[PDB]
């Protein structure tokens, strides 16, 4: 049932000259420079303005429009920049030997050197996001097309604008239509994945496809029909895909056999273009469309048919769990911290997911031997995941604190995973010592044997050998599972597995990863760190609400500094107290991953091929030998892989020179935060105070040092940003010379 | 008046070598601000360094 | 409650229509944001430059001092060909005047702080030509519309002379378009 | 109010036009005086009303006749707006629109205030409306051409696009598609 | 103008942003016009 | 004196400097058509790099041995530009934003919104402030000499000592 109020919130501006307007807290103004900081620390926790559910979710469902404002005017952003100030025509008509560029800048005090030479004539600076690829296999082939997709984005923004105005001050839904989850998961499936992947589908039989196969072949772009004549003139189609003939005759009499030419299971790589199939992405995208149209049929709404969330939950319960999931059904459906948690968590593995696909089954033309994208699209997908990991512990923990009802949760799964939180932390808390002991242990064994000039005694390929054996298993059984327990399949996957040297102009696409010694190391350290990230997040929930060490905790909420010096010294115990450790810890094992990345592509898969078939490797395969020591870290990735960046000054490049240093800076100036207290701070601020008082131009707002917490978060933030940035401008810089 | 003494130094230290960073980096080393150290010198010129 | 010059838009509170030159004419509302009466002695002091300025323009495109230095017939090249030393000796002997004739009171903060001081008044009538109480009210608008006339003017005659090159005149009996 | 819309008879009258307002024979079914302010709506409508009837009657009378000089020399209008572009024609009328649509900004703020009626500049020089009853009469007919000023603009500019024909030449031949 | 806009319009981040993209504006014009400026000319 | 440094118009560094600089940007200049927005681009920057040149040839600053313009900072009038007058410069722009900052509070101090006029701004006040700040060196004077510019030691509060 649709069920709304109308005429809610009245629209003038007479709240936006009252700052903290929605705070009680906030509305009486400031004494003191603390209240400027609470006021945005403050604004988006809604549930800290009101008590009231229906209201709360008034005002996330109209956020959730502004989110998606701010997107289209980006993503129109991307496509005017395309059409007005880029390179794309050229790259299209020269993808071999042409840089993609979609940003230019003025000539102000000379930093029109940043204007690099990427050919096509075209003077910019190089884009790593890979919009080209992106367009290309849309079939862009004008900037035209560019042009009016942007525009069609701003009125989309516009549109989400309206709406997010319309259903909070117009007509705002009440909490019994937010609610309908069963309703909600049936339109999510069925109508946004289902119908959004059948209309991509559609696109991609009648425009992807014709006008892919023509470029490939060898087509000029500007000779090739534009979509639409495909669409009119079925014999254009007919041409490329002689199934198309048959018309839809053979969809309805289940004689879909016939449309083999467009739909495939190929497998494996455009040999031109270096990447997936287009025919195999059409399959995928229908088969996908089919079974989330099904999934979407699953709950009951406004019928007879379907299940009850509530009736699955209940139901699952066994000897070991007591009451089992019953009263979890009233959490997620109640709770927008609970169901925020969940969401995170997969939305971030997903994106994890997402990295490792996108490398190995490169899904673009022209994606997989322009390294520079390939090594920003894996590293942007990793980070994006590590944050929302991180913000699924937040909110779990929020959860526990402000949510969390004992009369709900009687001997159920969350009361009986509390119930031994010291049986949980206790074994993690093990497993991270056994892991780090036997991961970077190996590490400090191997420098010390190295530098002591015993090679034999290393853990190496050539001395002490641990081999992934599981791994290399693996690699085998999906080398030869094509015409095996794949029998419609013609080939792998991936050639990361196994199989031929794919490459595209004389640089390689994709070839077989080996795994050895040197793998083995490096995954047991992703292994440890990411069980460490765990362990400080796991114990930031399961102690939220108290511990041995203070019992009554969540009444001091989540989000508190310390419970003072006594019981030996409490700092650093609430539930955010573990996100701002966890953040470091989700840093630490992400640099490690994308370094791992990096070095790896570089050693043993990505460089130039011969017409013999000579591989030359752009660090020669230095991996397997050097990665298994700290030193060979420092000296052969960090030390040699500067040298773009460190020597980029008088360059195109040397915006990443800059950038470079500028994020050494604010990372360090992160640890003035980190490692002080405020009690310094506020008596420096008396002093300075007093020589303002003397010379009559004190502030009415007093000054104030920075609150405990806000001090933690200053310091992370700025740690994360300046040490983040730092690999970004390392990156760039290096990939961008030599790939 | 140590707070402003600090602040001070560190203000425009800081701000000179950023800007000959940035006036290096996009290859312009002719519009650096380069201060010759000239208290010093003459400081040395008073010990007998006849250089300057 | 509306402007008389603009009949669409409220009257500006700071405009009673008391003052000469007043006909409610301020559609940006700046007697909001700055002090009417600073706001007031500033358009006369622009237009008492500006009238004496315009008169420069065209007289010394004829007569000139004895001298090649003060030759040129171009208002805005003769700025930069007379004597550098001769243009320091007129902008301080200004800045004596505008100490002198605001008794240093120079800022909105305290120009207006004497209550009998009123914009444009320095108590300047040798001639006497406004005992007439009626006379005189008439020539504070004539000297208010003919400031507001000659601020116009010398923008024109800034812009033609750096747009031709040409005196004020020059430029009329020798008109060249764009 | 009629209850029934007059224009859509199988569709109420909508709620937020009262039946008072000139032009109103209750067409809004898309309902955009549910959200936005009928103010504003009139506000744009007659804007829009008044620079297509300039419009038409350009398009019309640069067809027909230019000044008699080689700087403007006869073009179709559409290509008209590049050529003086280039000149500096056209950045002249975009200086001045700019100066009366800042004005403006104001005039649509107090009318969203409630102190001033849409479409109000309280222009007419010549006095043809003293009238009551006359300003009510052209009020309908300001509405009814500037309505069809906006539609017959689209026309010219989208047949010419399309024929490559002015509008008399057009009607001169007048040869059907293929 | 309406006022309660004209208060939004007051308040230190708005002015803030507006008063230093000025000024901003005011250093890039002067060094596009007049570019290195190393030392007062003289 | 300073006969580590010369005049950057009789440097031979200096002068190769140009040369250098310049043959880097005709080469880059080669790589593009005569009329493209391209080469037009790299030509600006081939002017711009002669003027500055140039403008620093005429100027007498001096060079040292690495052929770059060193300042002299010691208060003779022959270097003024290079220091001198910026200061100057400086001391008068800086010394205007804090007087009129320091009236600004002190206005505001004697009303009900002291507190709400520091972050919503009574703009016509401050910008009544802000016109009158031209003349400050005078008024902080006068403040001073009138003893309205500082607090006494007795009515600003400290701590234990
Ligand atoms: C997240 C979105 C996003 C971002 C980061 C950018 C960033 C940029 N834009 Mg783009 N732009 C965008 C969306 C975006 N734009 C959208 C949606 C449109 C369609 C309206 C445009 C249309 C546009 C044009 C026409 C131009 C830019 C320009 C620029 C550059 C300079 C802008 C400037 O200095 O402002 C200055 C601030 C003012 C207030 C003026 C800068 C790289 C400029 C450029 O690339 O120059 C070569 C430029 O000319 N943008
Ligand atoms: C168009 C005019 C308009 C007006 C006059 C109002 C007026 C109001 N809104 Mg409404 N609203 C609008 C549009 C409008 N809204 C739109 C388009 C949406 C969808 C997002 C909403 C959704 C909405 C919600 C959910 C709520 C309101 C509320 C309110 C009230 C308080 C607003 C306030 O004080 O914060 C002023 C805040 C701002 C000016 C900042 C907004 C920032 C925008 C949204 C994003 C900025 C882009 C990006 C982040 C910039 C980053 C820069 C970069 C450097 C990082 C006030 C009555 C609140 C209320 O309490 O009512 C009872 C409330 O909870 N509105
Ligand atoms: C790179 C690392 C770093 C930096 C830059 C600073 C900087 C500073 N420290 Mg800190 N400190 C550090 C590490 C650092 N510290 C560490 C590791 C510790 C051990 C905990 C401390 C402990 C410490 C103590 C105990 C004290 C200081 C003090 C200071 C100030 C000294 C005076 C000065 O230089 O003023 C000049 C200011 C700077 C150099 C700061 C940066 C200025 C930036 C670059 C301006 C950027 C503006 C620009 C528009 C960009 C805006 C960004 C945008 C997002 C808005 C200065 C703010 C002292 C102080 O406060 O004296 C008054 C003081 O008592 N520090
Ligand atoms: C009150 C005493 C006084 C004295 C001693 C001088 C003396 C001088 N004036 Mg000055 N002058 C004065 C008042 C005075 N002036 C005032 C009040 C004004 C503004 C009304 C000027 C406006 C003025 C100009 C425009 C010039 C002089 C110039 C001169 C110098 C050359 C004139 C000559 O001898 O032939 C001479 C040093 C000339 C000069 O500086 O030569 C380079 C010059 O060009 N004077
Ligand atoms: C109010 C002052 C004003 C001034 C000084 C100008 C000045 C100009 N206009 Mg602009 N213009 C204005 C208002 C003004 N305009 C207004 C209100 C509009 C309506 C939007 C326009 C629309 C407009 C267009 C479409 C064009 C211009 C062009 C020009 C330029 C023509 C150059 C030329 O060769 O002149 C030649 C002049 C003559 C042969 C003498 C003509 C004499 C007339 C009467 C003008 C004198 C008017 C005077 C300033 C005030 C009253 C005089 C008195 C006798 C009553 C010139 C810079 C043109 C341009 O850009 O050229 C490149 C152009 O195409 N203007
Ligand atoms: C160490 C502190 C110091 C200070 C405060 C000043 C201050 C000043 N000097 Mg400098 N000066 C200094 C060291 C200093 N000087 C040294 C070590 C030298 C030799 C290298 C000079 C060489 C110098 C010259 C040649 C001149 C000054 C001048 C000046 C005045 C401008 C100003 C009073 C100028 C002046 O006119 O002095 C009255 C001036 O012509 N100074
Ligand atoms: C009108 C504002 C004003 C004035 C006159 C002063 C004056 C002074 N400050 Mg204070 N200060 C200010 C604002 C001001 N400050 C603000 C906003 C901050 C927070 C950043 C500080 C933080 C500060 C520190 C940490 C220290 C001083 C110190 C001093 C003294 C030495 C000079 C200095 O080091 O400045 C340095 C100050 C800055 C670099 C901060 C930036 C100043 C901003 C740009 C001014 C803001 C202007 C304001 C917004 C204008 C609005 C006016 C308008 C509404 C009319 C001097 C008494 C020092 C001292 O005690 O020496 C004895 C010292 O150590 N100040
Ligand atoms: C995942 C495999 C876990 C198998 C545990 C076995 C398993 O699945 O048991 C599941 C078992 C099932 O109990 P019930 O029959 O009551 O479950 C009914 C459900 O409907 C309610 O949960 O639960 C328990 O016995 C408690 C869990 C103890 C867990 C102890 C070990 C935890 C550490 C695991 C270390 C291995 C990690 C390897 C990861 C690759
Ligand atoms: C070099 C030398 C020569 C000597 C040069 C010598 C004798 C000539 C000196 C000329 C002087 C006396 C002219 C005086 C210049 C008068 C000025 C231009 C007055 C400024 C008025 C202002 C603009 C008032 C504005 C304002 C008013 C309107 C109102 C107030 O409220 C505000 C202020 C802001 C004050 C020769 C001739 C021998 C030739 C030889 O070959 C070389
Ligand atoms: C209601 C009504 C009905 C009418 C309904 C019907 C559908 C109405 C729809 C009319 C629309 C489509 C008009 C569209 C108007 C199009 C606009 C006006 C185009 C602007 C072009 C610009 C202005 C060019 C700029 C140019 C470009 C872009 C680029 C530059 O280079 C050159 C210039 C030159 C500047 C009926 C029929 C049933 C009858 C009944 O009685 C009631
Ligand atoms: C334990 O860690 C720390 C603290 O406590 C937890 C601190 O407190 C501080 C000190 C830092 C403070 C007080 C924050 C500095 C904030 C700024 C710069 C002031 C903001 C001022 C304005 C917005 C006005 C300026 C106006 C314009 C430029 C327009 C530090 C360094 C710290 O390590
Ligand atoms: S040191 Fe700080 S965080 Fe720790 S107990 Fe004391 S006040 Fe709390």
């Amino acid at each position: 049932k649709v069920l709304i109020d109308r005429n809610v919130v009245p629209t003038n501006f007479e709240k936006w000259s009252k700052p903290g307007h929605f705070s009680r807290s906030l509305a009486k103004g400031p004494k003191t420079t603390t209240w400027i900081w609470n006021l945005h620390a403050d604004a988006h926790d809604f549930d800290s303005h009101t008590n009231s559910l229906e209201e709360i979710s008034r005002k996330i469902f109209s956020a959730h429009f502004g989110q998606l404002a701010v997107i289209f005017i980006w993503l129109s952003g991307m496509y005017f920049h395309g059409a007005k100030f880029s390179n794309y025509v050229a790259w299209l008509n020269n993808p071999i030997n042409i840089k993609p560029s979609a940003q230019v800048v003025w000539p102000i005090i000379g930093q029109e050197i940043l204007n690099a030479d990427v050919g096509g004539g075209f003077q910019g600076i190089q884009i790593t996001s890979g919009l080209f690829q992106l367009w290309r296999a849309s079939g862009i082939t004008n900037e035209m097309q560019l042009y009016v997709t942007a525009i069609g984005g701003l009125f989309m923004a516009s549109l989400m604008l309206f709406a997010g105005w319309f259903h909070y001050h117009k007509a705002a839904p009440k909490l019994e239509w937010f609610q309908n989850v069963e309703s909600m998961l049936n339109h999510h499936l069925a109508g946004l994945l289902g119908l959004g992947s059948l209309g991509w589908t559609g696109h991609l039989i009648h425009v992807s496809l014709p006008i892919n196969k023509l470029l490939d072949s060898g087509i000029v772009p500007a000779q090739i029909p534009l979509p639409h004549e495909f669409i009119l003139n079925r014999n254009l189609m007919s041409e490329l895909y002689p199934s198309f003939n048959k018309g839809l005759l053979p969809f309805f009499t289940l004689n879909w056999n016939e449309y083999n030419d467009f739909l495939t299971f190929k497998g494996g790589l455009n040999p031109v273009t270096g990447g997936l199939w287009l025919t195999d992405i059409a399959h995928h995208h229908l088969a996908i469309a089919v079974i989330f149209i099904i999934a979407g049929h699953m709950y009951r709404t406004n019928w007879s048919i379907g299940h009850s969330l509530k009736e699955i939950l209940d139901a699952h319960k066994g000897p070991f769990t007591g009451e089992g999931h019953r009263g979890l059904f009233e959490i997620l459906t109640t709770s927008w911290h609970a169901q925020l948690a969940i969401n995170l968590a997969m939305l971030g593995s997903l994106s994890i997911i997402v990295a490792h696909h996108m490398y190995a089954m490169p899904p673009y033309p022209y994606l997989a031997t322009d390294y520079p994208t390939q090594l920003s699209l894996f590293t942007h997908h990793m980070w994006i995941g590590g944050f929302c990991i991180v913000g699924a512990g937040a909110h779990a923990a929020i959860f526990m604190v402000r949510d969390y009802s004992p009369a709900q949760n009687y001997n159920n799964l969350l009361d009986r995973v509390i119930r031994h939180r010291d049986a949980i932390i206790s074994h993690l808390n093990w497993v991270c010592i056994f892991l780090g002991f036997h991961s970077f242990g190996l590490y400090i064994h191997n420098d010390t044997m190295r530098a002591l000039g015993r090679p034999q005694d290393m853990f190496s390929d050539v001395a002490i050998q641990l081999q992934p054996i599981f791994a290399q298993w693996i690699q085998n059984c999906h080398s030869i599972a094509p015409g095996n327990t794949a029998p419609n399949v013609l080939a792998t996957t991936s050639y990361v597995f196994g199989g031929d040297i794919i490459s595209v102009g004389n640089k390689i696409a994709i070839m077989p990863m080996s795994l050895g010694t040197a793998d083995f190391m490096v995954h047991h350290i992703h292994a440890f760190t990411i069980h460490v990230t765990a362990l400080i997040l796991l114990k930031g929930v399961l102690f939220a609400r108290n511990s041995r060490l203070i019992p009554d905790k969540a009444n001091l909420g989540f989000r508190f500094p310390c419970d003072g010096p006594g019981r030996g010294g409490t700092c650093q115990v609430s539930g955010w107290d573990h996100v701002f450790l966890g953040l470091f810890w989700m840093y630490n094992s992400l640099s490690i991953v994308i370094f791992h990345f990096s070095w790896k592509m570089q050693s043993d898969v990505w460089g130039t091929i011969s017409s013999s078939g000579d591989i030359s490797h752009i660090t020669r395969g230095n991996f397997a030998q050097s990665a298994i020591t700290i030193n060979g870290w420092l000296r052969d990735f960090l030390w040699a892989q500067a040298s773009q960046v460190i020597q980029s000054y008088g360059s195109s490049s040397s915006a990443y020179g800059l950038m470079f240093l500028g994020a050494h800076f604010v990372w360090a100036f992160s640890l003035m935060f980190l490692f002080s207290g405020r009690g310094y701070w506020q008596e420096l601020i008396e002093s300075i105070v007093w020589a303002h008082n003397k010379l009559k131009v004190a502030p009415s707002i007093q000054p104030r040092a920075l609150s405990i917490t806000q001090g933690r978060a200053v310091g992370v933030a700025h740690y994360l940003l300046g040490g983040i940035a730092t690999t970004w401008a390392f990156f760039l810089a290096r990939i961008i010379a030599i790939g | 008046h140590l707070s402003w003494v600090s602040l001070f130094l560190g203000f425009h230290t800081l701000g000179i070598y950023v800007h000959n960073d940035v006036v290096v980096a996009f290859g312009s080393p002719e519009k650096q601000i380069l201060i010759e150290p000239v208290f010093a010198q003459w400081i040395q010129a008073a010990s007998g360094k006849a250089l300057y | 409650t509306k402007s008389l010059s603009v009949p669409f838009l409220e009257r500006p509170k700071n405009l009673d229509g008391t003052a000469p030159g007043d006909v409610g004419f301020d559609p940006l509302y700046i007697s909001d944001l700055l002090d009417i009466q600073w706001l007031r002695e500033s358009e006369i002091k622009h237009g008492r430059i500006c009238m004496l300025a315009a008169v420069g323009f065209i007289v010394q495109e004829f007569v000139h001092l004895p001298g090649e230095v003060f030759s040129n017939k171009v208002a805005i090249d003769a700025l930069f060909q007379v004597p550098s030393g001769g243009l320091w000796q007129i902008f301080l002997f200004i800045g004596l005047l505008e100490f002198v004739m605001n008794k240093g009171k120079m800022t909105p903060l305290d120009m207006f702080s004497d209550p009998n001081r009123k914009p444009g008044d320095f108590g300047f009538d040798p001639l006497g030509l406004g005992k007439d109480p009626q006379a005189r009210k008439r020539y504070e608008v004539a000297e208010i519309k003919n400031g507001r006339l000659a601020m116009l003017a010398v923008g024109g005659f800034i812009h033609h002379m750096l747009l031709t090159h040409q005196g004020v005149v020059e430029q009329l009996t020798h008109f060249r378009s764009l | 109010k009629p209850k029934w819309s007059k224009a859509l008879p199988f569709m109420l009258w909508p709620q937020n036009l009262d039946g008072t307002m000139a032009g109103d024979v209750g067409f809004d079914p898309f309902g955009f005086t549910n959200v936005f302010d009928v103010k504003w709506m009139r506000e744009a409508e007659l804007k829009h009303c008044r620079i297509a009837m300039l419009a038409a009657l350009g398009f019309i009378v640069q067809e027909l006749w230019t000044f008699p000089y080689p700087y403007f020399s006869k073009v179709p209008p559409v290509l008209a707006h590049d050529v003086y572009v280039k000149t500096g024609g056209m950045s002249q009328i975009l200086l001045f629109v700019i100066f009366f649509e800042v004005i403006s900004l104001f005039a649509v703020s107090q009318m969203m205030e409630g102190k001033r009626e849409p479409g109000v500049f309280h222009f007419d020089p010549l006095g043809l409306a003293k009238d009551p009853d006359t300003f009510r009469k052209y009020e309908w007919s300001e509405l009814r051409n500037g309505r069809l000023a906006m539609i017959a603009v689209g026309g010219f500019i989208h047949q010419y696009w399309v024929t490559k024909q002015g509008i008399f030449e057009q009607l001169a031949n007048f040869r059907p598609l293929s | 103008m309406n006022k309660d806009l004209l208060k939004y319009l007051s308040t230190a981040p708005v002015l803030g942003v507006i008063w230093i993209a000025i000024t901003a504006a005011i250093i890039v014009e002067f060094n596009r016009l007049y570019p290195d400026a190393l030392f007062f000319p003289l | 004196e300073f006969n580590n440094l010369i005049p950057c118009k009789e440097s031979k560094i200096f002068n190769k400097r140009l040369e250098s600089t310049i043959k880097k940007l005709e080469n880059k200049l080669s790589k593009y058509e005569v009329g493209s927005s391209s080469y037009l681009a790299i030509k600006n920057t081939i002017n711009k790099t002669n003027n500055r040149f140039h403008k620093y040839m005429e100027s007498g600053v001096l060079c040292g041995k690495d052929g770059l313009p060193h300042l002299i900072a010691d208060g003779r009038w022959s270097h003024a530009g290079e220091f001198v007058i910026p200061s100057l410069l400086f001391i008068y722009i800086s010394g205007w934003i804090g007087w009129v900052g320091r009236g600004y509070l002190s206005a505001i101090k004697n009303t009900n919104k002291a507190i709400e006029n520091e972050i919503i701004i009574d703009v016509p006040l401050a910008l009544k402030f802000m016109s009158s700040g031209f003349i400050w060196p005078l008024s902080a004077l006068r403040e001073y000499t009138k003893g309205d510019l500082l607090m006494k030691d007795s009515e600003v509060t400290i701590s234990p000592r």
